[PDB]
């Protein structure tokens, strides 16, 4: 195990104590099920890998000063033009919908293809350029798990600050920062009631 | 509207079928002194009538060139037009207090069969039980459903007596 | 032989007025008589009899 | 055991086991095992949709009384949510009745077939919660905080205390329907004229509970 | 040309063509079963009843598959009837 | 089977395993009786494969941009000419009709004559060319009859809108998407009474 959810508990038996990420915290009891299990836990890796690369792009762009994650999908609704890096792209919406259905179509499936099941969770090989999997993998996957699960939770947040405070996340940031006892979630009169 | 049948509150005989109506008894009344019963009574059946004759019209009832009030038995028809008062809503009362007398006169029957000489307490009613039952009905769609979805409320086609075909 | 005396079986006999109906079998002539089975009836029939012999194959328990 | 009138007879089939069972069945309609059955989830239904309506009738009144929110009266607040929201009766409707729907047709092929909808392979990954605890008590997704696992005498009384409010709370949705229907205002309005002259304000002085003509 | 010559020979061709190798084999499977099977076999003897007997002029056809004049006069029938709809049609309507 | 249509059903016994397709659904149980689910079986493969068609050619008219499923036969009574692909085609009404009868009154016939019924749903030889069938059959059979469920079920949908919204499929969508609560069925005044 990670750790323990609850402190003092012991409730989860289910999960085994070698998956990793396992800090044991099933409330409702969705892991009974050992094909549910796999499948959840297969699931959990996806959502994190994916929400590591959202998180990285959402605050990357405006890092590198090119403008915000919500601001990227609007050119298309105006009729714009897409612009990569500053570099702009020959494209629009409609292509862009097939060109991208066509690679995540066969890409996803044959992730999903696979049948041994601890690859469709960790493929390694072409997957595995630097191999860095030849040691310490059991506690890497947990790095993995953790700031995949920090982004998930990282990726709401964006979308809570860019609906509530509406301004950006690196700006809230800043506003916090700058104002901490002013400016927060309790103030930006969503959160709290009415 | 609805089949030419113009409004009652519009209909210019339904105001004459007043007006004549209430004439015919205003020539009755003067033949009476004003404090006899007899007046008192024919001015009780003008009041009655002028009610009568309003609480119809602002009951929104369509007439004919008649002027006499028609009613709309399509139940799309009376809804959407605000006409469901008349006959689609009377129509379930008379179905609940219908199925209501038949379920309780059930009830009674099915206590009976069996209980002693059956017969005796169809001439001679058990008027106790009969009141303990009557009440019993009050419920009765939601009990013959519940029978319906568990066959009770039916015999087996082999245990009833047929007629040689 | 025959339903036992006092068991109701149902009637099979198709001219019966308590066909498809049960009554009780009052006795069973252990005889070569053709029709044995005397049943009894709460209802009476048309004419007001409210019994009937009837054949072990009229029968039905 | 408590009964709903001391000294009444107590049916047969309302053997003291069902939260709330205080022999109430004087029209023996709970007679059938599989009606009473369905009748009793029928109840937790109906006392737990008015439990979470009513207070959505009482909360956000007192408060709008006493100046904490804005919302609007229950028999005003459809239009005004309409008006504020844009979206047409129709469409918002339908969608409900999807989604209601749906809901609806599990919980009642559950009661069908009881624990049937935990079937390997039906709801991607879920099906087992989708498994059920005793009539109208789907324990697992639901009652997440566990409450109804501490004992077997916590879980029938948090059971009687569900029954009890629903009851109260079913009885108290029609009285606020009839409350506006009579009176014509909100119901801590009619509370508080009552409260005012208590011996002058009743259901009798209101013109439409009895329209007293002789 | 358009005249009633293409309509009436069009419809005529087409059903008999049609009725000469595609419905054919279903048209002689449903004669027989219909009349052997279900059916039985009628004017059982007796009286000048042979009317109702079969002919024997239909029974006498070299054409392969069988195409006897009645089916030549069936299917032929049900063309001049498309032929003269088609073209009345186009007359008004 | 391939699923159940009410999870935690049971029963259709009478509806085999191996039929490609058994998710289980016969309410009114239709195929009870075994001829009656032989025809049944054939009958919805045949619909499936002309509904895809179908379908396809509905929005196909339109993707390309030839016009409407709708508007397609009313050259013929407008007064005009046959359009395919904008390529005008010397044909009119009458010679077409007659065209399809013969053309349709010899496969269908041919088809219907065959009697194996499991060669006159599937064929395979000259109508499977490719030789896809090879490998593996019954998977295809299964997306074969649920992409025509889906297709069966659209070509209901397209007629469906054009009678109450009055709209083309491809159309209908755009404005769905456009005010998505605003132009549904509900919205529309046929659909439904209130
Ligand atoms: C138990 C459920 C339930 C109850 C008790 C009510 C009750 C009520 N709703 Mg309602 N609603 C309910 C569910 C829902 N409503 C709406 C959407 C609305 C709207 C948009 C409106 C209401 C309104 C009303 C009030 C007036 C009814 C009306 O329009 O009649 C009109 C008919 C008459 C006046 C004729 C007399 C009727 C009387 C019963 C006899 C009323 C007190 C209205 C409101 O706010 O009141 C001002 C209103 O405008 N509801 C939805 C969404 C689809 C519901 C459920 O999904
Ligand atoms: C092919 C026909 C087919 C039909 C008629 C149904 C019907 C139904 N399925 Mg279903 N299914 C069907 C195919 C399939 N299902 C599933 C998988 C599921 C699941 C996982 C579930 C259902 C469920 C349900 C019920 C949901 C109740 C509901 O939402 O009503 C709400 C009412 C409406 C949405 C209105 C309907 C409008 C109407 C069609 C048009 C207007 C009139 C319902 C009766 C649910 C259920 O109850 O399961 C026990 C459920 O959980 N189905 C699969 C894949 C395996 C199918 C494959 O073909
Ligand atoms: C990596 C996690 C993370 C971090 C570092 C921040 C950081 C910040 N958030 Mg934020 N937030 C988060 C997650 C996070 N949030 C999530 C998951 C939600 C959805 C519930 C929100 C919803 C949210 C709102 C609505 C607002 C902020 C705001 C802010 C800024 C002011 C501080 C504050 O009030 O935060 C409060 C955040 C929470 C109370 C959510 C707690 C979630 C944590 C991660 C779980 C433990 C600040 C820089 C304010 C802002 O935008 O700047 C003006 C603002 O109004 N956040
Ligand atoms: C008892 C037999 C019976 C008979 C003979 C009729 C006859 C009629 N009904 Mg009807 N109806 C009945 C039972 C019956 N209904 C029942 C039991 C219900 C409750 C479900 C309804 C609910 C109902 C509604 C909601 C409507 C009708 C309507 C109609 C009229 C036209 C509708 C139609 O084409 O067919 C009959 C239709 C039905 C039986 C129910 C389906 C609802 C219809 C199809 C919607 C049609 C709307 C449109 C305005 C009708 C055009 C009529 C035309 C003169 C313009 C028609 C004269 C329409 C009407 O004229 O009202 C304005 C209509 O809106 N009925
Ligand atoms: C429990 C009493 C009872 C019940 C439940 C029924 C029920 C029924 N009768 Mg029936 N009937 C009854 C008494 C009853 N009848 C009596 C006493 C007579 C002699 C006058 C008849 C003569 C009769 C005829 C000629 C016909 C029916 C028919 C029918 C069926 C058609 C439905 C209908 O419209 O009712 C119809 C009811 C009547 C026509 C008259 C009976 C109405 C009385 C007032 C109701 C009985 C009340 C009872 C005394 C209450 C007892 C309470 C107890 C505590 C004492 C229906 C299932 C029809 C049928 O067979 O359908 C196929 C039919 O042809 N009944
Ligand atoms: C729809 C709501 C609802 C439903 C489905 C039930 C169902 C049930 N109740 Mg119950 N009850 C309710 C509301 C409801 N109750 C309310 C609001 C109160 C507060 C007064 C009570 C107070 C109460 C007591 C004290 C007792 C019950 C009992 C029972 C069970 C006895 C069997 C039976 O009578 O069949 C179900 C009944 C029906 C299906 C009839 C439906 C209601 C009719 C049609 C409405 C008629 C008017 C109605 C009286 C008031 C509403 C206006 C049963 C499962 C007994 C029990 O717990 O045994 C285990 C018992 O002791 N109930
Ligand atoms: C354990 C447990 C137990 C018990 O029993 C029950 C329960 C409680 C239920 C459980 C829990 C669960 C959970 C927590 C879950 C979560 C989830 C999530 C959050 C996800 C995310 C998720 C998220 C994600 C993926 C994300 C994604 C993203 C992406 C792709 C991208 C994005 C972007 C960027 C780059 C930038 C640009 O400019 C734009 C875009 C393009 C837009
Ligand atoms: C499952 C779960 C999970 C885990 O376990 C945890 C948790 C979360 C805790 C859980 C939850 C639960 C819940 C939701 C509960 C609810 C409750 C309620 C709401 C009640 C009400 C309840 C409610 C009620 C009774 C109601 C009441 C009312 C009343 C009396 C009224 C009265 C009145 C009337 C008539 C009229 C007038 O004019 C006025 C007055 C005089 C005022
Ligand atoms: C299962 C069950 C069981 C129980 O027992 C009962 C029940 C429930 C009743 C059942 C159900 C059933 C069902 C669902 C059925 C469906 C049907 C359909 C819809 C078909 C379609 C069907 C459809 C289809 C074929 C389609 C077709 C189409 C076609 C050919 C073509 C067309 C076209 C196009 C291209 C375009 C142009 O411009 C025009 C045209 C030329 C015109
Ligand atoms: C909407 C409505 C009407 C519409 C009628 C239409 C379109 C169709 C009607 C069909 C009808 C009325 C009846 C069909 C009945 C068929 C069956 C098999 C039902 C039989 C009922 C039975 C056996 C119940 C008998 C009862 C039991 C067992 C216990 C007690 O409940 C007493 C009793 C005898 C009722 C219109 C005429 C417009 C007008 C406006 C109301
Ligand atoms: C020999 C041979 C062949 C054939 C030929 C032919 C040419 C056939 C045809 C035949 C025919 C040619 C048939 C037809 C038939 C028909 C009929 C017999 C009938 C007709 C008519 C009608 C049916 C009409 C009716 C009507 C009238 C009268 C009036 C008006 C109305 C109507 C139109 C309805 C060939 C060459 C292939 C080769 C080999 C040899
Ligand atoms: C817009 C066009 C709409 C469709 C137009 C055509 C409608 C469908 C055709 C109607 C005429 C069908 O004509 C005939 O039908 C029968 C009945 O199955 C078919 O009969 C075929 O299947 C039956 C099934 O029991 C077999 O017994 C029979 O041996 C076989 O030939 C024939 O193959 C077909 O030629």
């Amino acid at each position: 195990r990670a750790g323990n959810w609850l402190p003092g508990s012991d409730a989860p038996a289910w999960l085994p104590d070698d998956l990793p990420g396992n800090y044991g915290f099933d409330p409702l009891g969705l892991c009974k099920d050992p094909a549910s299990l796999k499948r959840f836990t297969e699931s959990e890796v996806i959502h994190c890998r994916w929400a590591m690369l959202g998180a990285a792009g959402c605050l990357g762009v405006e890092a590198l000063g090119f403008g915000n994650w919500y601001d990227a999908p609007l050119w298309a609704i105006n009729g714009g033009s897409p612009t990569w890096f500053g570099i702009s792209v020959p494209f629009d919406l409609n292509t862009l919908l097939a060109v991208e259905f066509v690679a995540m179509a066969a890409a996803e499936s044959r992730r999903g293809d696979e049948t041994d099941a601890a690859k469709r969770i960790y493929p390694g090989g072409a997957f595995d350029p630097l191999n860095f999997a030849k040691g310490d993998i059991e506690t890497l996957k947990l790095k993995e798990i953790k700031n995949g699960r920090l982004a998930m939770m990282a990726c709401l947040g964006f979308v809570a600050q860019h609906a509530a405070t509406g301004k950006t996340p690196l700006q809230a940031l800043g506003d916090h920062i700058g104002n901490p006892w002013g400016s927060n979630f309790a103030t930006n009169g969503v959160s709290l009631p009415f | 509207d609805i089949a030419g049948l113009t409004p009652c509150s519009e209909s210019a005989a339904y105001a004459k079928r007043l007006k004549n109506e209430v004439k015919g008894l205003n020539k009755r009344l003067k033949n009476y002194e004003a404090d006899s019963a007899p007046a008192i009574a024919l001015k009780a059946t003008i009041e009655r009538t002028q009610n009568r004759f309003a609480n119809y019209a602002k009951a929104g009832l369509l007439c004919g060139a008649d002027g006499l009030p028609h009613l709309i038995s399509d139940p799309g028809l009376a809804l959407k037009y605000g006409h469901a008062g008349e006959v689609f809503i009377p129509t379930f009362g008379f179905l609940y207090v219908a199925g209501w007398i038949g379920y309780v006169g059930r009830l009674y029957l099915n206590m009976v069969k069996g209980e002693a000489k059956p017969t005796e307490k169809e001439i001679i009613i058990d008027v106790p039980a009969a009141l303990r039952l009557t009440w019993q009905g009050a419920t009765w769609p939601v009990q013959v459903v519940a029978e319906l979805r568990a066959n009770t409320l039916t015999e087996k086609a082999e245990n009833i007596t047929i007629s040689p075909r | 032989v025959g339903p036992k005396r006092g068991s109701q079986v149902k009637i099979l006999r198709p001219e019966s007025y308590w066909y498809n109906q049960t009554g009780k079998v009052v006795s069973v002539d252990q005889s070569g008589i053709l029709y044995p089975v005397v049943v009894r009836f709460e209802t009476q029939n048309y004419a007001g009899v409210t019994t009937n012999n009837f054949a072990l194959d009229e029968v039905q328990p | 055991r408590p009964l709903w009138m001391p000294g009444a007879t107590v049916p047969a089939h309302l053997k003291g086991e069902l939260a709330g069972d205080f022999g109430f069945d004087p029209l023996n309609l709970g007679k059938d095992p599989q009606a009473l059955r369905w009748y009793q989830q029928a109840e937790l239904v109906h006392g737990r949709t008015a439990m979470t309506a009513v207070a959505g009738i009482l909360i956000p009144g007192l408060l709008t009384k006493a100046g904490v929110l804005n919302v609007p009266e229950w028999y005003e607040a459809g239009k005004v949510s309409a008006e504020q929201t844009g979206i047409a009766l129709g469409p918002l409707l339908a969608v409900q009745l999807f989604m209601c729907g749906f809901v609806e047709g599990k919980r009642w092929m559950d009661f069908l077939k009881p624990g049937s909808q935990s079937e390997a392979g039906s709801f991607l990954g879920f099906e087992a919660s989708f498994k059920g605890t005793d009539n109208g008590y789907p324990g697992g997704p639901f009652d997440p905080m566990g409450m109804c696992n501490e004992s077997e005498a916590k879980t029938k009384d948090l059971k009687l205390k569900e029954i009890k409010n629903g009851r109260l709370a079913m009885l108290a949705c029609l009285g606020f329907a009839a409350q506006y229907g009579a009176t014509g205002k909100g119901p801590l309005d009619n509370l508080a004229d009552h409260l005012a002259a208590p011996l002058k304000t009743t259901f009798v002085d209101n013109g439409i509970s009895i329209p007293i003509h002789l | 040309g358009l005249e009633p010559y293409l309509q009436v020979c069009a419809g005529t061709a087409t059903m008999l063509a049609v009725g000469r190798f595609a419905f054919l084999p279903l048209h002689r499977r449903d004669l027989e079963r219909s009349a052997a099977t279900a059916g039985p076999k009628t004017t059982g003897s007796t009286y000048f009843d042979s009317l109702q007997q079969e002919a024997s002029f239909i029974t006498s056809t070299n054409d392969p598959a069988g195409f006897t004049l009645i089916d030549t006069m069936a299917w032929g029938a049900l063309g001049h009837a498309l032929g003269f709809a088609f073209l009345a049609a186009s007359s008004l309507q």
